[PDB]
RNA sequence: UUGAACAAUGGAUCCUACGUGGACCAUGACUGGUAAGCAGUGCUGGUGAUGCGGGGUGCUCCGAGAGCAGACUUACAGAUCCCGAG
RNA sequence: AGUGCGCAGCUCCGAAAAUGGAUGGUGCCCAAGUCAGUGUGUCUCCCUUACAGUCUGCCAUCGAUGUGGCAGCCAAGGCAGAGCAUCGUUGUGUAGAAAGGGCAUGGACAACAGCUGAUCGUGUUGGGAUUGAUCCCGGCUUGAGGCGUUGCCCA
């Protein structure tokens, strides 16, 4: 990992299922109130209607540029993570200081890269796509709408995914069995020490 | 239901008895208002306009709002109404299980509401009854009046208190446990 | 009354603004000193939301401390002995401001006669 | 070394009181942490709490310490609760400095009443 | 099942207690008396706790719900003796306008405070001075050290005969009071009963 | 705000106009006669 | 039925069934020791003791 | 004794006419720009002047005909006993020497010792059971002010039978008027 | 019962220096015109002369009216975030 | 149960303009759309805040009362359109006005036994006072072929 990103202390969202600007609300508000978020997996956002007119919302959308100087004009990214970037910051007041350190405070990720891999990562019930939509709706995903508008990297993505959830599945084996024998240590002191807990009559000035 | 917000009167009024009529006709009306206030303003709406006697030449000998005589019983109301609309009036029969006559009454407004975007003030209330379950004519009534229906809760989302909303929430939600947390 | 203005009612006074002229700060030729503005258009005068304050009598300080200095004494501009002797009885109230124009001269004469009947000299150290 | 100890809850300074388009410096508002209803700020109402920032030069410590920190302190007081989500709203003297805004604030658990 | 009206959470002799806030955070002491209307004689045993004989705000301590039974103990301390004034010359500093209310309420508060006593030169404080830096040092120095010799005296009076009684009572109570207070992420103040 | 009535000026003339201190002198004598004695005709000397 | 939560037991009762008469099936069946013996009881009951839990 | 006559009654199948109220606490809802000539001069006949300002005003023909075509500015209601000694005793102030003086036994006995009237006691009583000397007892009353009510109203604009804060709120002015002390 | 209610620091008698005499806006009260951010009127209120809260922005809408401050409470209207308030 | 007429709510078509663009942006879909209800001196979450309402302090205005030495005594006030004490009311403003109140400039008549070579005035830079017009002072320049404060009059 990149020093900068050594650095980095923060909380983690798993962005997958997640309703796109719900999500973005959430994590401005948080931002705002001071937090770090870093948004990881935005292939995987979902948006809260049709494909198609997803595709044709985006399509109207990047019809917007300067007829001057396109090169000033709107950008339209084609990454999933940098379009989050944008509903994100369209969220905050991006033109403050505060906001500005908000917006930076923003982490958005695509996969999941390492320093946020090596973390345990969290989902906003609010904005999540289950807990959220009825199942009657129909919903999209933001990767397929930028490898619709562009984006060459979804594959790439996704086998690196692949190699990341074997290596977590080797990971969660092992502390599979971690766990099993410290469930068996905490059993051996249990015989030596008997656990006292909070629903007891006897922890008294009369007692213990 | 919970907070039917909606009280039952049963109002009773006549005229000033004038010396060419020293005993007018006595009305009796059901109102199912928000308050007395607004049940007695019903009951001169209907007084004048259907009698020609007005509030300032009208007395009230009767308000008596009416409280439910056994609220642990489930019953089916129909309330027979009409209602105004961009066009013309339209006659209306709709039924609701309910344990009071009021909350009966206060489903159907909000029913009216969602369904043809109906207000109190241009609803009125014609009769209500109660019926035996081999009365009820309507499916999502019919549905109900089984003795042992029996159903899941399936896509549930676990309605929670603000204190306790995770905002993030580091564990895996599923929509179909029992949710008592 | 013999009697200086305490701190306590010092720190009571009502914070009167930095009041300036209306564009003041666009031109070297529109002084600083207040003018009420008499524009037809005039923001200012018209009180917009963000602009600047609005000089009135609502400023204005009671009459316990309007005047009197943060030593908590008012101010006499004093040129002679006699004007020092003049201020012999209120050596708590009043601090005796020499003169600019007063030479050196006439302001020892003036700085020891005041240290003997114990009135302030807010100028006392002036010229040696 | 002594036992590092922890006396008062976090906060988070969101802003000061304000309406859409103007605001009221004196009175901030506080976010408390794990405070999410109006009901469980009643306990925090009236306590008080410090606004932690870091100059440059050295000024004074605790009173008779008589060591210096880079550490400035801005006391304040918890004076009612804001709206429903768990915020207060508290009076510090001086006002709270601008950069306060998204920056964490310790709410102390005295004067206390329980 | 009974709510019950509400009261003044206040400290009771034997109380434990938990000082909020001083050199002190988060220890648990045991409340002895109250001297003045919320100010309140402590002391966690400088055995248990390291907490000397020390005074309170009720303000300032959390009143747990946990009491020592503190019942047949000499806890007679010369408050004014051990703990001194610090602000010498007591209400000099102009001249007394005259206390001009005359039965009650003036009167009533200057008897009953020319009533107590003073530290004397020794038990009082020592108001700092130069003296070439070192002949009030050293003066100061020993001033402190027999200051502390006369305290010393009440403080083990008081906890060699309330340590015994704590052991008596139950053996945990003396690690119940070594153990200082502190708060993690989990534990809500808003919360948590004491 | 408030929908005001008319707030009280008091019509009648309280200070003498005239320039002459004796006229002065004597509206200070009718001043004390029209308030510690209050004859009708005591404020018609002092209004005159 | 969003304010309620599904224990695991049920009961052999018609509707409405009155005081005199619930009260002896819940007491037949011992359903609150059957629900006290569970994974959520014990879950809140942890909660609820850390709650009301004295210093 | 009132009580009495509606228990007869109750038992023995009857209609006790209520009395129809007397007073009334009027307070001016609305505020004071764009105000038409006619309520700008009738408020002011009511001396309600100030917004949040009420005054007890006698229920006849000539005051309720003006309490209608003022009545978009104005709620009015009949208080209740507690609500007229709250009131009284909390928010009266004395029109007198043309001063606006906060009431004192003494000056009620110099301005309305001429009725025998010497108390405060004696200033509820009229205005709450009108009495002979109502009028004297509000006349020498300043209208009171009362500050923006806690909690606030629905609707200033829309009258208080269509969910609204305006016109007669008989017995709702009570929760209004608690408000506003 | 001093013979309707409510209000009322008010009634009478004068003198005198000015600015104004381009108006405009809103409403089944309308007239001309197909109509107009058109032209001409009626009642009342506003703008002009008026800031403040809301309507993103807006001389006229909705609330409310403006000495300097402190505390509380609200109007209109609002609470995904921007943006205080679920 | 099936088949007809219809009637209301939402939705779809009807629905076309020229820089790229606008429920204000984002976006929203059991809504963050829409229709109702509910937040009760009571509510697990009905809360937010205008220069509006209420209370308080101060400023100013317009008044009321007692006075403005014939006073219980000191302190204060002590110029009768002044001052003193208490209370009450009211504070937007273009044109316009004030027999309302002040700041400021040149000079005459007067007062300050006013200041000035122990350094005037000007200017410059800091400080203090004032609601404000503006006033006072320290430093430096500078050095007089001087200046200021009060009443009043002539501009």
């Amino acid at each position: 990992v990149k020093p900068k990103d050594r650095k980095w202390r923060g909380i983690v969202v798993d962005g997958k299922n997640h309703l796109m600007g719900r999500l973005a609300a959430v994590v401005a508000k948080q931002l705002l109130r001071g937090e770090s978020i870093c948004v990881v997996r935005c292939e995987d956002i979902n948006i809260s209607q049709s494909f198609m007119r997803n595709k044709f919302r985006l399509k109207n959308i990047m019809r917007k540029r300067h007829l001057t100087q396109p090169k000033r004009g709107p950008f339209h990214y084609r990454s999933p993570r940098k379009m989050f970037e944008k509903v994100v910051r369209s969220m905050l007041p991006y033109r403050t200081a505060h906001g500005t350190a908000a917006f930076e405070r923003l982490r958005v990720a695509e996969g999941i890269p390492q320093p946020f891999a090596k973390k345990k990562r969290c989902i906003c019930p609010a904005a999540h796509r289950i807990l959220r939509l009825a199942p009657n709706r129909k919903f999209c995903r933001l990767g397929d709408l930028c490898t619709d508008i562009g984006w060459r990297h979804d594959k790439t993505i996704k086998d690196l995914e692949g190699k990341r959830k074997k290596l977590a599945e080797l990971r969660w084996k092992k502390k599979k069995e971690l766990t099993k024998l410290r469930r068996a240590a905490e059993r051996l002191v249990d015989r030596i020490i008997p656990r006292i807990e909070y629903g007891d009559p006897k922890i008294k000035i009369g007692s213990l | 239901p919970g907070f039917s917000g909606i009280r039952h009167y049963e109002i009773v009024g006549r005229a000033y008895p004038t010396e060419k009529e020293p005993s007018p006709k006595v009305y009796k009306m059901t109102v199912f208002a928000k308050n007395s206030v607004v049940g007695k303003a019903r009951f001169w709406k209907l007084m004048r306009k259907q009698n020609k006697v007005k509030k300032t030449h009208g007395q009230v000998l009767q308000i008596r709002r009416i409280f439910e005589k056994n609220p642990n019983t489930i019953k089916n109301y129909s309330i027979l109404l009409r209602y105004q609309s961009k066009t013309g009036v339209m006659n209306v029969s709709k039924e609701y299980r309910d344990t009071t006559l009021c909350g009966a009454v206060h489903q159907m407004y909000m029913d009216m509401a969602g369904r043809h975007h109906a207000r109190y003030l241009d609803i009125d209330i014609i009769g209500t009854t109660v019926l035996k379950p081999s009365q009820c004519l309507r499916p999502h009534i019919r549905q109900f009046l089984q003795h042992k229906v029996k159903f899941p809760l399936l896509h549930r989302i676990t309605k929670k208190l603000p204190q306790h909303k995770a905002t993030f929430l580091y564990s895996k939600p599923s929509t179909y446990r029992s949710g008592f947390m | 009354v013999n009697r200086t203005v305490t701190r306590k009612e010092l720190k009571k006074k009502k914070h009167v603004p930095h009041f300036k002229r209306y564009q003041s700060w666009r031109h070297v030729r529109v002084s600083e000193s207040w003018r009420k503005p008499h524009g037809i258009d005039s923001a200012f005068r018209r009180r917009f939301k963000g602009y600047p304050a609005m000089v009135g009598i609502g400023y204005k300080q009671p009459k316990n401390v309007r005047h009197v200095h943060p030593d908590g004494k008012r101010q006499f501009l004093v040129h002679n002995l006699k004007d020092l002797e003049v201020l012999l009885m209120y050596n708590k109230k009043y601090a005796a401001v020499i003169g600019h124009s007063v030479g050196a001269r006439k302001r020892k004469s003036i700085v020891t006669r005041a240290k003997e009947l114990q009135i302030k000299v807010t100028n006392a150290n002036a010229r040696l | 070394p002594k036992p590092i100890v922890r006396l008062f809850q976090p906060a988070v300074m969101t802003g000061f009181k304000r309406s859409k388009r103007k605001q009221d410096p004196h009175v901030a508002i506080l976010a408390i942490k794990n405070v999410a209803t109006r009901k469980h700020t009643d306990f925090y109402l009236g306590k008080r709490c410090v606004y932690l920032y870091r100059g440059k030069k050295k000024v004074a410590g605790r009173k008779g310490s008589k060591v210096k920190t880079n550490m400035r302190r801005i006391w304040g007081r918890i004076t009612r609760s804001h709206g429903k989500a768990g915020c207060v709203k508290a009076v510090f003297k001086p006002n709270l400095p601008g950069e306060s805004i998204g920056r964490k604030v310790r709410i102390y658990l005295f004067p206390s009443s329980i | 099942v009974r709510k019950g009206p509400s009261k003044k959470v206040t400290p009771t002799p034997g109380q434990v207690l938990i000082l909020l806030s001083g050199r002190f955070r988060g220890r648990r002491v045991i409340c002895l008396k109250e001297l003045e209307h919320g100010i309140f004689l402590v002391t966690g045993p400088y055995k248990v706790n390291g907490v000397p004989l020390r005074r309170v705000n009720r303000r300032y301590c959390i009143c747990t719900s946990t009491h020592i039974d503190i019942s047949g103990l000499d806890l007679n301390i010369p408050e004014a003796q051990i703990f001194a004034r610090r602000k010498a010359l007591k209400k000099v500093k102009k001249a007394l306008k005259g206390k001009r209310a005359r039965a009650i309420q003036e009167k009533k508060d200057q008897a009953e405070v020319a009533r107590p006593e003073n530290s004397f030169l020794k038990r009082g404080k020592k108001t700092k001075e130069s003296k070439s830096e070192e002949a009030f040092f050293e003066e100061l120095k020993e001033h402190k050290k027999k200051k502390a010799g006369f305290k010393q005296q009440y403080q083990k009076q008081i906890d060699e005969p309330l340590i015994k009684r704590l052991k008596e009572l139950d053996p945990l109570l003396t690690k119940y009071l070594s153990s200082i207070f502190t708060l993690q992420v989990n534990d809500k103040p808003h919360l948590m009963r004491f | 705000g408030i929908d005001k009535p008319k707030q009280y000026k008091n019509k009648d003339k309280r200070h003498p106009t005239a320039t002459n201190p004796y006229i002065r002198v004597l509206v200070k004598i009718y001043r004390f006669l029209a308030r510690r004695v209050a004859t009708p005709f005591n404020k018609a000397v002092l209004k005159r | 039925i969003k304010d309620i939560a599904l224990t695991h037991m049920k009961l052999k009762m018609g509707h409405g069934l009155r005081h005199r008469h619930l009260k002896e099936l819940v007491a037949k069946e011992d359903v609150l020791n059957k629900w006290k013996k569970t994974t959520v009881a014990r879950r809140l009951e942890k909660q609820k003791n850390k709650l009301n839990s004295t210093d | 004794m009132l009580q009495n006559q509606r228990r007869l009654a109750k038992t023995f199948g009857h209609y006790f006419v209520e009395p129809e109220p007397k007073i009334a606490f009027v307070i001016r809802i609305r505020g004071i720009c764009d105000m038409p000539p006619k309520p700008k001069k009738i408020l002011q006949l009511l001396r309600l002047r100030q917004i949040f300002n009420g005054v007890f005003v006698r229920l006849n023909a000539a005051t309720v005909n003006m309490l209608r075509v003022v009545s978009p500015w104005i709620t009015w209601g009949y208080p209740s006993h507690q609500v007229v000694r709250n009131l009284m005793y909390k928010r009266a102030f004395a029109h007198f020497a043309h001063k606006r003086l906060p009431i004192t036994n003494q000056l009620i006995e110099k301005a309305l010792g001429k009725y025998k009237i010497i108390c405060m006691e004696d200033l509820i009583y009229q205005l709450y059971t009108c009495g002979p000397r109502f009028r004297e007892v509000s006349k020498f009353l300043w209208p009171f002010k009362l500050s923006a009510p806690r909690g606030g109203l629905k609707s200033k604009k829309k009258h208080f039978i269509e969910g609204g804060d305006s016109g007669n709120r008989e017995i709702y002015i009570n929760q209004l008027i608690r408000k506003m002390i």
